[PDB]
């Protein structure tokens, strides 16, 4: 499984949506249209496919300075 | 617990005669810092921590236990930024602003920007969970909210994320200035987020004024970053070095800048932009007293210069 974050229309997204792909909602922002889910690796393709998501990111990693 | 000594580099960024006029304890105002967590019992820190939360693996967390830290390196930022001034230890730029501590890097210091951007959100909401409970469009600096003032993000990372950016995007229209350090590589231009325009990248300089080879390229400002002395767990003290240690210098003069503002004037100021040369906004503020160094004007190594707590202040309250 991996975790990414999507972008979404709210006009079209309701988080009920991400179980159907076998995924699960980590966060949901409260102040920008986007999610925080956990899906398999060979979900991501289905995810782009579902019209309320409008970009699909990888999760990258920060560092302390 | 050893007897209090002023750090060089508060020191050399002129905060000890602003003290007078504030040390950052006006009510409406506080810095959030986004780092390991904090040694919330620490002598010399606990009385400034007024909220400490955890975002770690997208789960927020305000359980103390999840927020301390475990690794020391936000530890050592808080100190730096607002360490008490009595007869321990060390002392803050702002040595009585609220810190909110939140804790977005692991016992690792890597962190995911999942979790950062939640704790950006977060820095924003406040206790509370809202934004602007009273829905007037006034977030940083409306006292009855919660929001933090000024986010402190000693990290950084390659990526450039839509989501994070439309976060950073968010907390600069919600009024507050958000500062980062500018990397450790001895890159051409700073890590993210302090490459985006909405936030002041932070060069590192040492004590003979010159900058650090480590330190990532056109910043916006530099300020002390090598052999600094600050908190560390647990309720001891260690030295180090990195664009890390300069940044919470910068966060604690803005918390200086707006906690004067607002005590004299009872609002804040508006953040501006990286070009802004006037006295009108922090950043402009900011730019205009720094101590120049290097070339004249603003140049790939120390940005608009060294900031300077004293001048700011002067410049804003006046
Ligand atoms: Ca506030
Ligand atoms: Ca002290
Ligand atoms: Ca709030
Ligand atoms: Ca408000
Ligand atoms: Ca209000
Ligand atoms: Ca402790
Ligand atoms: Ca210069
Ligand atoms: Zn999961």
């Amino acid at each position: 499984t991996i975790r990414v974050i999507v972008s979404v229309d709210k006009a079209k997204f309701n988080p009920h949506e991400v179980l159907g792909i076998g995924g699960h909602i980590v966060y949901q922002f409260k102040l920008i249209p986007a999610v925080v889910v956990d899906v398999p690796a060979n979900a991501v393709g289905k995810l782009k496919k579902m019209p309320s998501v409008e970009k699909v990111e990888f999760d990258h990693q920060a560092v302390l300075l | 617990q050893p007897a209090q000594t002023i750090p060089w580099g508060i020191e050399r960024v002129k905060a000890p005669s602003v003290w007078s006029i504030t040390d950052g304890s006006v009510s409406v105002i506080q810095v959030a810092v986004l780092d390991t967590g904090v040694d919330y019992d620490h002598p010399d820190l606990a009385a400034n921590i007024a909220w400490c939360v955890s975002t770690l693996r997208g789960k927020v967390s305000t359980k103390l236990r999840d927020c301390a830290d475990q690794n020391g390196h936000g530890t050592h930022v808080i100190g730096t930024i607002a360490a008490l001034n009595n007869d321990i230890g060390v002392v803050g730029v702002a040595p009585g602003v609220q810190i909110y501590s939140v804790r977005v890097l692991d016992a690792r210091g890597s962190g995911s920007y999942s979790d950062i951007a939640i704790g950006i959100e977060q820095a924003i909401l406040g206790p509370d969970g809202v934004a602007d409970k009273d829905g007037d469009g006034i977030i940083a600096g409306d006292p009855d909210d919660d929001a933090a003032e000024v986010i402190s993000m000693s990290l950084g990372g390659p990526a450039d994320d839509s989501y994070l950016y439309d976060m950073i995007i968010q907390a600069y229209n919600a009024g507050i200035v958000i500062v980062a350090a500018s990397g450790n590589e001895g890159a051409p231009s700073p890590s993210y987020p302090a490459a985006y325009p909405e936030v002041i990248a932070v060069g590192a300089i040492d004590s003979n004024d010159n900058i650090a080879s480590f330190s990532n390229r056109q910043p916006e400002v530099s300020a002390p970053g090598v052999d600094i002395l600050s908190t560390y767990p647990d309720d001891s003290y260690e030295t180090l070095m990195g664009t890390a240690m300069a940044t919470p210098h910068v966060s604690g003069v803005v918390a200086l800048i707006q906690a004067a503002y607002y005590q004299k004037y009872g609002k804040i100021l508006p953040v501006g932009t990286f070009d802004d040369i006037s006295k009108n906004t922090v950043r402009g503020i900011l730019h205009i007293t720094a101590d120049d160094l290097g070339p004249t004007g603003w140049d790939a190594d120390y940005g608009y210069g060294v900031v300077r707590a004293a001048l700011a202040v002067q410049a804003a309250l006046g």
